[PDB]
């Protein structure tokens, strides 16, 4: 299960 | 070419994010982020992690693990653990062997007894 991005959300 | 489905859950933390459960169907809507789609699942839109989708191309079926299988990398055999997505292409009741499925960065041959068309 990958981590759920850090960056953000558009 | 718009067609995915949902590997793993993902519970909405903000606005705009569109709960996945695994083995929703989702139509991409918005790929302009590398990181962040949006899509449509059912009645609802918005945003879930690029990374947590397959995409489910025509012809393909979506099935869940019903029996764990341990893979072999050397064999180019994929495991399964219990309850989890992977789509690829079914063959027959007739037909014998595995079939060639992917389940996100994953891929490989499977035996279909493990599996469970949804």
């Amino acid at each position: 299960e990958p981590e759920i991005p850090l960056s953000p959300r558009p | 070419a718009n067609s995915y489905v949902a590997l793993y859950k993902f519970l909405p933390q903000e606005n705009n994010d569109l709960a996945l459960q695994p083995g929703d169907r989702i139509m991409l809507v918005d790929d302009s982020n590398e990181d962040w789609w949006k899509g449509k699942i059912g009645d609802r839109v918005g945003f879930f992690p690029a990374n947590f989708v397959q995409r489910v191309r025509p012809g393909e079926n979506v099935w869940r693990c019903c029996q764990p299988f341990s893979g072999n990398k050397e064999q180019g055999y994929m495991s399964l653990k219990e309850n989890q997505i992977c789509v690829g292409v079914g063959r027959s009741k007739d037909a014998d062997g595995f079939i060639r499925v992917s389940s996100g960065k994953k891929r490989g041959l499977v035996p279909v007894d493990a599996l469970t068309e949804i």
